[PDB]
């Protein structure tokens, strides 16, 4: 029962600003080194900040990279740990964790969150336009196979697709973002059932899940 | 600072196999005082966070499976992964969990090989929904093929190929091991309503001919 999820992370403008929090739960927070982790687009994990337990001062440490820039604290009352992001740069562009630092014998991090992405970029949010992708049939074979065409939107950051529809045959595939014309991204997710899983003027739900924005959803025909 | 050096980068095993992945620190990692290295694996799968792998520097977290493995001290750790498994499909990054400030490695892709597989081909035509925008996208799916190699051609009508056409790899399949993409060929309503017979043809090193899902249609 020990969870960490963090939130607050999306598009923000270079010289912007941003307070990400980490909802800390099932333990004593008031006493656990708490840190701050990022992950650019393809690299190592990165450490930025640490906080640490009530019992030597929560006091910090920065990452060289960020010292300055960044300020981490603690809302002691609420057990959520905050990271304050000031001047942000496009280099700043990750995803990113928040991680308990447990010591026992030796010092390990032993939960991790979900991450939250931020985009630093000077570009502008675009929400995607859902397309339904079907076949007429005379190009169905069953299994059937529909998808959904997630297009031109901004930032990439984090995508979740999820369809009304699950168990035994039912597959999913979602491909990643292909930066288009435009400078816009573009993904496709497609999903495969039985075809008596997916008959006539029935349709399946696919939700789409992006960065911090609340979901969008389209109704596609079998 | 203290470097992780972490090698080799990338591992392609065939499953079933042993493998042994190395993790060299510029700076011991041992307590000189209570003698234990602080040094941890972690194990991040495609688009997951990372997860506690190995502690200490060989204990293995409880639940890992016993495949798992850590040895080491001082400045070059290792860690084995016993009988690689499809799932294991993932980035091994070892940290130093020493001194600020904290630092991980490059990491190290483990790839999984396996039997040639044949590509399933789809097309499918632009949505009516779109079309009422300008644009008309022809959306291509290839399923499960090895290898991941493999080109794709968009003749539009008579033959063209182009700059108008988007790419995309899946990640290893951590049950078969096997790739997917898609290729999105996107032109103008106008544009795409010229012709009338486009077509999908994949050239993969499984079969001989070139694979081609086709379709003809745009007057409708
Ligand atoms: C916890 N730590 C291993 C990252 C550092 C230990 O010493 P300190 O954190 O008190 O400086």
């Amino acid at each position: 029962e020990v969870k960490l999820v963090e939130s607050g992370g999306g598009l923000v403008q270079p010289g912007g600003s941003l307070r990400l929090s980490c909802a800390t739960s099932g333990f004593t927070f008031s006493d656990f080194y708490m840190e701050w982790v990022r992950q650019p687009p393809g690299k190592r994990l990165e450490w930025i900040a640490a906080s640490r337990n009530k019992g030597n001062k929560y006091t910090t440490e920065y990452s060289a990279s960020v010292k300055g820039r960044f300020i981490v604290s603690r809302d002691t009352s609420q057990s959520i740990l905050y990271l304050q992001m000031n001047a942000l740069r496009a280099e700043d562009t990750a995803i990113y964790y928040c991680a308990r630092n447990y010591y026992g014998s030796t010092w390990y991090f032993d939960v991790w969150g979900a991450g939250t992405t931020v985009t630093v970029s000077s570009e502008s949010a675009r929400n995607p336009t859902i397309y339904p992708l079907t076949l007429p049939p005379a190009l169905s074979s069953d299994p059937v196979i529909i998808g959904c065409l997630i297009h031109d939107y901004f930032p990439s950051g984090t995508m979740n697709v999820t369809w009304g529809k699950s168990g035994k045959d039912i597959t999913t595939v979602n491909f990643p973002p292909a930066l288009a014309s435009g400078g816009r991204y573009t993904m496709s997710n497609q999903l495969t059932l039985p075809a008596v899983e997916c008959p006539e003027g029935e349709s399946v739900k696919c939700s789409v899940q992006h960065d911090s924005n609340p979901v969008q959803e389209l109704d596609v025909n079998c | 600072d203290i470097v992780m050096t972490q090698s080799p980068s990338s591992l392609s095993v065939s499953a079933g196999e042993r493998v042994t992945m190395s993790c060299k620190s510029s700076q011991s990692l041992l307590n000189s005082g209570n003698q234990k290295n602080f040094l941890a694996w972690y194990q991040q799968k495609p688009g997951q966070p990372p997860k506690l792998l190995i502690y200490g520097a060989s204990t293995r977290e409880s639940g890992v499976p016993d495949r798992f493995t850590g040895s080491g001290s001082g400045t070059d750790f290792t860690l084995t992964i016993s009988s690689v498994q499809a799932e294991d499909l993932a980035v091994y990054y070892c940290q130093n969990d020493h001194s600020y400030p904290l630092t991980f490695g490059a990491g190290t892709k483990l790839e999984i090989k396996r039997a040639d597989a044949a590509p399933t081909v789809s097309i499918f035509p632009p949505s009516s929904e779109q079309l009422t925008s300008g644009g008309a996208s022809v959306v291509c799916f290839l399923n499960n093929f090895y290898p991941k190699d493999i080109n794709v051609k968009w003749k539009i009508d008579g033959s063209e190929r182009q700059n108008g056409v988007l790419n995309s790899w899946t990640d290893q399949d951590s049950k078969d091991s096997t790739y997917s993409m898609s290729s999105t060929l996107t032109l103008t309503k106008d544009e795409y309503e010229r012709h009338n017979s486009y077509t999908c043809e994949a050239t993969h090193k499984t079969s001989t001919s070139p694979i081609v899902k086709s379709f003809n249609r745009n007057e409708c």
